[PDB]
């Protein structure tokens, strides 16, 4: 169960790991799934609460 | 430093113990492990080599997790298991090799290079098996600030000088009186001599001295110890202290009197031993101090009369005999020895891609040159390039 | 092979941690273990021995179930277990001996005995367990042609050699010149002598070269140098080289010039060392080449220029000696030590019954004369029976 | 007795198996032990000392269990147990301290130590958590009495005595044959000589024997050979056997002639080999007989027939020699070794808080005297103290 | 260890803010401190003492709680503080007098007491404070193998040794040149003489060579340098090296030129000062060496040419010397100061009562003898009684 | 000027005083004090050396806030608290030799280096604990 827990909560569409704000402007990321996402497979460079 | 030891410990296990056909609850600590590893290590970039011939490389973990539901490991997972074993131990290998051969002249304890200082944050100390060798459990109580210990089997710790001392000395070496030793790699062999066979001496009894300090401590000491000279026993000519001219050197052996053998620490008597020719034991020592005498035969046959000559020339020159060898020691600072395959291994990764030399290490890595200027700093980058060297030799001996 | 070691070391950890008092959860592994083995083992049977004077015995397993639901174990449990342990340990004991006398031409690394034929199925194969120790470690690296090591404390090497070379000989014995050399285990001992003391030769230096082959390639050896030898130090009257006449050798001793020691591989310098003694260390070699200068003093004292006289009669002879000792080293293939019971137990076995003397091993494992040549039957053999010793090793001894 | 040893494996792994970092997973069966053997100790009051200048000190045991709750091990779990782990090993180190020095005349094996006698009652008996090391496993099968010995390296059996028999001698010492041979340690040279060549012999051949008896048991040994003296091979000078009088020796080595070494068991010939040199192996022997034969060759070219006269007056005197060493062995019986540190740490022990000679171990715990005279007795207290030894080192290095 | 301190301070802090009249909103956190100390301490029984003439002390701990409800300290509450801090100040000095001369060869960096053994364990944690002084702070910082400092007021680092040598001497003691030295606390005064003012050596210039090498690492030292020697300038009668006969010195000072200081680290120049008297800075130095030169003037008034006579006389010599003083150094072990009174201390407290000493601590604490033979053990256990006396600084004085 | 001293004030305060075994009131005005450096030292980088053989090296303080306990502190709040510590002395080491090696015939009350001169803004005054030295 705690080696399948991460995949478990990233295979939900109705829950998110979190969020990034970074406050300047960023090119949106393109993906084959969505058209255009805000997506952010990591959370490098800023502070996490 | 705790980590790489953590994860090599770590994949030694692995390679051991995943085999085809074995029970799942004999491993399963170490699949947990493994396990808990591949999460942490997953999605982080790394840079390894700068110097020397060591090539620059980027390493990323990008492996996927491993199943832990089947009773009985199969083909199929042996191989997947093995694929990633072999990944990590190059990555292993290889942050080792550049570990091993950077040293600084200030706080060499401490990590230098790039991969060992990024794996020291605070994230990545969520990682740590198991601390079963001597050298890492040396590291830590030495880190903890207690007791520490290295085993050795004959430790290379006795400089190399071949050095002779003359105190009654002529021009042209007709009548000598002085002494010879050599004291290399773990025996020690001295020769006391003397040309008139102490004819003119103070109640025919002639004294030599020597003293043989170490530049570290010793405990829990057993020696081997023979009354006779193996080296310094033969007919010799070597070149004198002048530089330009040679003497001969014709001995004749006879047993040494009064050997007495001090094992002095600070200044302060700790153990003496007189009339014993071997297998005895000191306890805690710093500096040897050997002295005996050479006393005149009190009677003679008629062929030793004849061969040693009241008159001033001599043909045969009388010398005593002692050698003493240290067999087992436990110091405080790591060292060299004729057990461990750390020191060839150190060599050889250092001289395969050509490193230059250092700022505090002496050209070639040479031993004997290194221990005749031992110093703290060289004590620290020595104990870290040791440990990493051990370290290393588990991943592929 | 691989399943005879997890049965001794499943053997040695159940008669180890089976202690009465210990908690039941340092035993959920072994209890898991062993109870698979006892499953899997029972229905059978074996018949061993059928060679020499060993004992031909049939053994049948039918062994019960041990209990797996309790606290703590009582008495009853540690018996029960011991009653098969030693049934156990007896079978894996007879299995040893008869594995290690039996031999054969053809594919020594595959099992012969026909008891480890029948045990290499597949269906034993769910016995098998951790692989912790080094050499079956090294069975399996080489197993998959994966890079093989094997650490050992000043192995025996060299083959056993006492000769001698003369490049300048006339019926006389009196100005002759050349080198003699002894092997021995791990020493290396040259002498290179003259009756001429270079009065006749150019530029007043002789020359002289020594090489050393060694049958498998080693790597990462620490060897000890030191430029006074004693096995020619001495006078010796020596046989000819017709087995007909003797010829005397009074040795004095120099100090040898340009010592220059090059260990290579393949024919292309790997490491060099020149005017360096001690301890040195070399990567990779196969080839040891020992290139040393007699150079007579050019000046000289009253009691010097006697001995060595630049008319015809000679009295002494120059002798400049190199010696040199391997200590700790890795090998690619699998070489017999001095520093362990393995040959012993092999050489014991084949002994304490007289097994006829086969093709690929010589009569009496003779060291001198095995080692006179190599093949790679010869390395499989061997292999196979070291592995078998030292599984024998960890068992009763 | 085996507690002591379970506590000390405890305390290790405690020490060296949680740090922070370390999922919970790897070390619960750790944990449980831990709890064990904390709930099981506690409230019992120990006291140490007693004799000698060893300090006495009280013990007392109120200890909180370890956590099983958080899934990775926290800063504060380490310290928790480090405290506990810290205040265990000075106890330990302090009862093995107490029951190194103490000895009986009488039970040699019953331990001498009011901790012992407690710590082995009918209530302590469930910390038994492993018992897998040497030491600890072969006093284990010696209470059962299975017969198993130890692994030694470079072992010591041979006392110390450098004797030389005189066959023939006379005042005028100017015609002498016989047998000099010195024992030390781990080797043994033995040098047979002749004033006369054997020129006044039947059949130009002279006959050499010697003899040296083991005060213990060897099996499995394995034997370095090597036809060539060392230390009697240079001049050398000799009080004589009744102290009257002193002789010259002045040899000159010639090759050993029908080199027969043989190991006898009980007097009767198990191993045997003649002409061999480089390693052999003995299956078992307790008795170890030399022979040798002195040859003068038939014929001598001009340079030997200048010290061989056959007329009354002699100059040179020939000898020859044998080197025998022991690499390694199995022996059955228990005895000090070179490779490990156990004879050092019971020395160290006695030597440092000036314990009084005890009627069983001689003064000094010098090795040659000891096993000059093995007593039974002596040899169980030396097992005994050893085994406490080894527990010690185990965890002070 | 800092519970002693944490106790040390918040005695001292009650004893200095409690007092009638103050705000109850100034020391609440302290009173707290107290209260929790009180409660934690109580029903716990402390033997101390034991040890040569020091009386056995018992103490028993049993106090209710103090006053929390008033808003001005009056009379009954500091009497009742008081009250209760007598008791604790005479416990904390007999604990620190107890445990402060005890000492020991094994791990002088662990508690040596009884009751810092019991007062160091988990329950008796939760009473440690702050660590406010320095040497304390130095403790914390060195225990977990941080970088390692203190401040020192001209301190006592090299050792007491009044030797001197002669380069060109008689067998009559009339025409010398040599030099001198004496070392002793923080100043070097070494002095060259020259009887003949350098008319028999090349360029009329004599060169005058000397090595002081510390026995410890210093940093950030501020070094005086007045070129002019204060003691090897007066008439002299001193006795000779080979202490049978005695000469006679009249010097005569001339100012020394082309001075060279350098400040050597790991062998190697760090720092380099030529022909600068005055102050001098330097960063970090392990060995002084000091190269000065004599230079005899070109040309001469008539009162000097009574002084050098080119003539066979000598009575007159030149003399020079360089007077070298540290004001203020910064080390990382720990040496006896002259700004504080901890080696003052340690010496009144262990000769007030007079332990036997081992083969720990020198002789009565002679600071010389400590400072010649320096192992890192008595390092370990000075840097501890030092902890220990100026903990004991902090409440009695 | 006022501001590297506060610095390393503060860091030998709570290097010196947040040992296991203390009561929570003991450090109450020094956790306060640190969580107000934390907040306003986070977000502003900062550059040091730049001259001469001094490693030009790189901060941005990256560092939460700190925990509490009622009865007694639990060494993992210890070492989360000594790894900010050690960043800090590190930086403040490295601050003070940039500070240390510039100079000028000008007026040498102002600020030379730009660390400091950066640090000297209004926006970072509040964190002023105390000049007692």
């Amino acid at each position: 169960i705690l080696m399948a827990m991460d995949q478990i909560e990233r295979a939900s569409d109705k829950i998110a790991q979190g969020v990034i704000i970074a406050y300047r402007d960023m090119q949106l990321e393109r993906d084959e799934m969505y058209g255009y996402v805000n997506i952010a497979r990591n959370l490098d460079g800023f502070q996490q609460i | 430093m705790d980590v790489l030891y953590s994860l090599s410990k770590t994949l030694k296990d692995a390679r051991d113990k995943i085999v085809e056909g074995t029970l799942y609850s004999n491993v399963s600590d170490l699949i947990q492990q493994f396990n808990q590893m591949i999460i942490t290590m997953n999605g982080n970039e790394f840079q390894t080599g700068g110097i020397g011939n060591l090539p620059i490389r980027n390493w990323n973990f990008n492996f996927g997790l491993l199943g832990t539901t089947l009773l009985n490991l199969d083909a199929n997972y042996v191989e997947t298991a093995r694929n990633t074993i072999d990944y990590f131990v190059d990555f292993v290998d290889n942050v080792c090799m550049d570990e091993m051969v950077r040293e600084s002249q200030r706080n060499g304890i401490a990590p230098q290079s790039d991969s060992l200082r990024k794996l020291s944050a605070i994230k990545f100390k969520r990682i740590n098996f198991d601390n079963s060798s001597e050298y890492i459990e040396n590291w830590n109580l030495q880190n903890r600030r207690q007791r520490t210990g290295f085993t050795f089997h004959k430790p290379n710790i006795f400089p190399y000088s071949a050095s002779f001392t003359l105190n009654r000395s002529q021009p042209a070496h007709d009548n000598l009186m002085g002494t010879m030793w050599l004291n290399a790699g773990s025996e020690i062999q001295v020769a006391g001599f003397d040309y008139s066979c102490a004819i003119n001496a103070p109640a025919n009894i002639q004294q030599f001295e020597h003293i043989v300090p170490l530049r570290r401590v010793l405990t829990t000491a057993t020696i081997t110890l023979l009354p006779d000279a193996e080296r310094f026993s033969f007919p010799r000519v070597i070149n004198s202290a002048d530089g330009a001219t040679t003497w001969f050197f014709n001995p004749v052996i006879l047993r040494p009197n009064n050997v007495e053998v001090e094992f002095l620490l600070n200044g302060q008597i700790i153990n003496t031993y007189q009339a014993r020719f071997g297998t005895i034991v000191a306890r805690n020592f710093d500096t040897i101090r050997l002295s005996f005498q050479l006393m005149r035969p009190p009677n003679m046959t008629p062929a030793v009369a004849v061969l040693f000559p009241n008159a001033q020339p001599f043909e045969h020159h009388a010398t005593v005999g002692l050698t003493l060898r240290i067999e087992s020691a436990v110091c405080e600072s790591v060292l060299a020895d004729a057990s461990e395959t750390l020191l060839a291994n150190v060599t050889s990764v250092r001289q395969e891609y050509a490193i230059p030399v250092g700022p505090v290490f002496p050209p070639g890595m040479n031993w004997t040159d290194l221990i005749t200027n031992y110093s703290p700093s060289r004590e620290d980058n020595l104990q870290r390039v040791f440990t990493v060297a051990s370290i290393r030799s588990m991943l592929i001996k």
